[PDB]
RNA sequence: UACUAAGUGGAAAAGGAUGUGAAAGUGCUAAAACAGCAAGGAUGUUGGCUUAGAAGCAGCCAUCGUUUAAAGAGUGCGUAA
């Protein structure tokens, strides 16, 4: 099983997904339907390698990782925490860190704000 | 050291006594995703789920006023749900769990101390 | 299965065995043994 | 550890007598004879539903003794009472085998026939041409017997064709 | 490579090699060090080919020490020429070492790198070398 | 999950829900018939709302009685 | 040939292409004991020859095989019932539809470019190849 | 009284080694320590340069956090990642 992250503009790109036993245009439509509110962007997704493969397929949401650049109002992602990009509010990455605090092992929106600090760590920008 | 070991097996005695419920599981192959889905199934909860050393869990409850004095503590990847205040959710939980797969280890313990099978713990607790 | 004066491990595997009081290096792969190394 | 390793005996039918050099094991399964070196330091007692040995001064060749005969007697009482079996997958394209009275002749790679001889306690069977099991009295003789099977040709990293053991991988090469 | 500057005299003894440390007999610069367990001659050349490889398997930091400079230097005699002319022609340069010497020391990327370049280094000369620590 | 299932045809094509059931996956003519000749018959199972919602949309435009969950 | 398996070949064209091939003649032996065909079309033909095919042995269809054309007569007028009607109306009786009539529908589905039969046979064994000529001559 | 396993004795080294034996220590454990085994060995996360992708792990640069008893931007092998 391996990880995938793609356009949710379109789900047909992919051609390792659909060589898993699971029909092009099924998967297509499927998420491009499920994603109709919102896409065209960058989508985390999950499947599963089945031996039947009809459709075992689920999304989630905006990966939350670098994803403080949106908050941060800046683009190219630093290698090497040496010096600070930009400055992003607590309160925005506190309501995020409860955006997710769902989806992970945190329990407490504390645990996932240092999550997001942990992950910020190698940006060179921290929680701030 | 073993003094520690004491000590600790003194906390988890007290909290096994005010928290009269406290029911231990065992299960094949415990995954740590499955660990994580059952742990988030109870958010908030009090229970807490980990595998404790045998030799502490057998002293635990020698010493926790349980019944039993050594019994299952041995020989399997002990599970434990150790039940903490609030046992009714996690009870519920647990054994909804134990349904889920094809059949859940009961090691020991029971929903407030007084020992019943699982077939007459599904039915109380409905 | 190489031929040295100087023995150091370079692959995970590169046990020694005294085999009929006689050294020979050995390893997983067929290409890391040695012989009187 | 294996200087303490206690080996059960089953007296149903598995009946064990020392002769300094010749251990007899009787059991279902024929019997097993074990060649004891002579002028061993190591007391091999057999009691009631238990062996032990021990050795009778403290050299370091005694403790490789007390681990290889306590090997030897284990292997003895689980050969004498359940004996030890592999299976072997031959993949080939013409490749086959069967067997006439003892000899067991192939359909391989040469131009030549092929023949070798089954020794006894290892009895063979060919199921499909392409698999064999081969259920041994030893695990020394079964091992060494399907050695010298496979020693005629073995499958290669540039392709898998010849006398798997049923639980082997291979890696892929590059054929032009 | 490291040579004097001026030689009032440019034709010394042989040179005897014997005795124990006299100057730099211990290591008080660095915290890893490398000991010569025997008297021995390093010209410049393998001594350069010690340096190299320190430079290449230092990283981009590392501080290094040699406790000595090359300071004797050596005399060839003509080949295939009968016995007695004079002495020798001048040739290389050469640093002399006894027995039980501290000739390096190194700091900065410490022990596990230090080890690794220290054998790195002594990997190049025919002496029995010797790891040791400085102690504080 | 919501499947769908065919109950007694209408106007007796059998050759049209034969190919009706061929659609699906694509599966040989063997197969197909044989599940075509018993009345109930699965069509696939696993599958999203929405492309059941379509193979209901064909299986009531040809026309016959249909079970879904 | 070695190498040469029948269910090898009858999947791959499919998985590499899925052509709707219809295999129609069944081979008898693989690779060494290769000694004549089972017809679909007509009964068998056994080929004794190891080459420079002169006679074909006519033999009624094997016992223990006749199933295995069942199915596939089963599914080879099923496989020309996209083309009338009738021939679905008796496919649901169970009777039987002329040979020359399925023939003919294979034909037309083989110029039509709707499917391709398959047949089987060894250049170097020279076996089955006037069922070749005949099927291209029909 | 200790050593030998090489016929060392009975020629040589750069070198390397769970070779043997002894000594000086340093820790845990019979509750059963260690070896092996039945397993798990996870998430933010496919962090970014970039290989007409950076994705754990060609490499390079950072080189953290959450639950857990356990999991390291991972320990490595290995894959086009």
């Amino acid at each position: 099983i391996a990880k995938i992250n793609l356009l949710g503009g379109q789900a047909k790109p992919g051609p390792a997904l659909a060589s898993v036993g699971i029909n092009m245009g099924e998967f297509t439509k499927q998420f491009n339907e499920k994603t109709k509110d919102k896409q065209g962007e960058m989508i985390p997704c999950v499947i599963t390698a089945y031996n039947d493969k009809s459709f075992d397929f689920i999304l989630k949401t905006t990966p939350v990782s670098i994803l403080l650049k949106q908050a941060a109002k800046l683009e190219k992602g630093a290698k090497n925490a040496k010096t600070i990009v930009g400055k992003i509010t607590m309160a925005k990455a506190k309501e995020i860190a409860q955006y997710k605090l769902v989806d992970l092992n945190a329990n407490t929106v504390e645990a996932a704000l240092k999550m997001v600090l942990g992950t910020a760590k190698q940006m060179g920008i921290e929680v701030i | 050291a073993k003094k520690d070991k004491a000590q600790q097996v003194a906390d988890v005695s007290h909290l096994l006594s005010t928290s009269a419920g406290f029911v231990i599981f065992d299960y094949t192959s415990m995954s740590a995703i499955e660990a994580t889905s059952i742990r988030k199934k109870l958010f908030k909860n009090g229970s807490k789920i980990k595998v404790i050393k045998n030799n502490i869990l057998r002293r635990a409850l020698k010493a926790g006023k349980f019944e039993g004095i050594d019994e299952t503590a041995i020989k399997g990847k002990l599970a434990v749900a150790v039940g903490v205040n609030e046992i009714v959710e996690t009870l519920k939980a647990v054994d909804g769990v134990v349904k889920a797969k094809e059949a859940m280890n009961f090691v020991c313990g029971y929903f407030d101390n007084r020992a019943f099978n699982s077939a007459d713990l599904e039915k109380i607790a409905k | 299965m190489k031929v040295r004066a100087s023995v150091k491990p370079i692959c995970k595997d590169c046990k020694i065995i005294k085999r009929h009081q006689i050294v020979r290096v050995i390893c997983k792969t067929q290409k890391h043994k040695q012989r009187q190394g | 550890k294996i200087g303490n390793r206690t080996i059960t005996l089953d007296p149903a039918k598995v009946n064990l007598n020392f002769q300094k050099d010749h251990i007899a094991v009787k059991g279902p399964l024929g019997q097993i004879e074990l060649k004891l070196p002579p002028n061993l330091p190591l007391k091999f007692e057999l009691k009631d539903n238990n062996l032990q040995i021990t050795r009778n001064n403290e050299l370091k060749q005694s403790k490789i003794f007390h681990g290889t005969y306590n090997a030897l007697i284990t292997n003895a009482i689980i050969g004498v009472t359940q004996g030890f079996e592999k299976k072997l997958r031959l993949v080939g394209v013409g490749y086959r085998a069967n067997v006439e009275g003892e000899t067991l002749n192939l359909q391989l790679g040469y131009s030549h026939p092929i023949k070798e001889k089954i020794p006894k306690g290892l009895t063979v069977k060919v199921e499909k041409n392409t698999e064999i099991t081969i259920s041994g009295i030893s695990k020394e003789l079964v091992g060494q017997f399907a050695t010298e099977v496979r020693k005629w040709r073995k499958p290669e990293p540039y392709k898998g064709k010849g006398v798997l053991y049923f639980d082997e991988v291979i890696v892929r090469k590059a054929g032009k | 490579m490291l040579q004097p500057k001026r030689t009032k005299y440019r034709k010394p003894h042989n040179v005897s090699y014997e005795g124990k440390a006299k100057g730099n007999s211990y290591v008080a610069f660095g915290e890893y060090g490398l000991v010569a367990t025997k008297g021995n001659w390093i010209d410049a050349r393998a001594i350069e080919s010690a340096r190299i490889a320190i430079s290449k398997c230092l990283g981009k930091t590392g501080k290094m020490w040699i406790r000595i400079f090359p300071h004797m230097s050596k005399t060839k005699k003509p080949l295939e020429v009968r016995m007695g002319s004079g002495k020798g022609n001048p040739e290389f340069w050469v640093a002399v070492v006894k027995q039980g010497t501290v000739m390096f020391e190194v700091a900065n990327i410490p022990e596990s790198q230090m080890i690794k370049a220290l054998t790195r280094a002594g990997h190049k000369l025919p002496v029995t070398w010797k790891i040791l620590k400085r102690e504080e | 999950e919501v499947t769908v299932k065919v109950t007694g045809y209408t106007d007796n094509a059998k050759l049209a829900v034969l190919k009706l059931y061929r659609e699906i996956a694509g599966v040989g003519l063997m197969e197909a018939k044989t599940a075509v000749e018993k009345l109930p018959c699965v069509v696939k199972q696993d599958i999203k709302p929405e492309e059941a919602e379509e193979l209901k949309k064909r299986f009531v435009e040809v026309g016959a009685t249909v079970e879904i969950k | 040939k070695t190498g040469a398996n029948f269910e090898r070949s009858v999947q791959s064209i499919q998985q590499r292409l899925g052509v709707k091939a219809v295999p129609i003649q069944l081979p008898i032996g693989a690779e060494n004991d290769f000694n004549g065909i089972i017809d679909l079309i007509e009964e068998k033909v056994y080929f004794f020859d190891g080459g420079k095919e002169e006679k074909a042995e006519e033999k009624p269809i094997p016992d223990q095989f006749k199933d295995q054309v069942k199915q596939m007569r089963a599914h080879l007028v099923e496989e020309v019932a996209n083309f009338d009607d009738q021939l679905m109306a008796d496919y649901l009786e169970g009777k039987e539809i002329s040979i020359a009539d399925i023939k003919r529908c294979i034909r037309k589905g083989v110029i039509g470019c709707q499917f391709f039969p398959v047949l089987c046979g060894s250049a170097f064994k020279n076996k089955g190849i006037k069922l070749l000529l005949d099927a291209v001559v029909d």
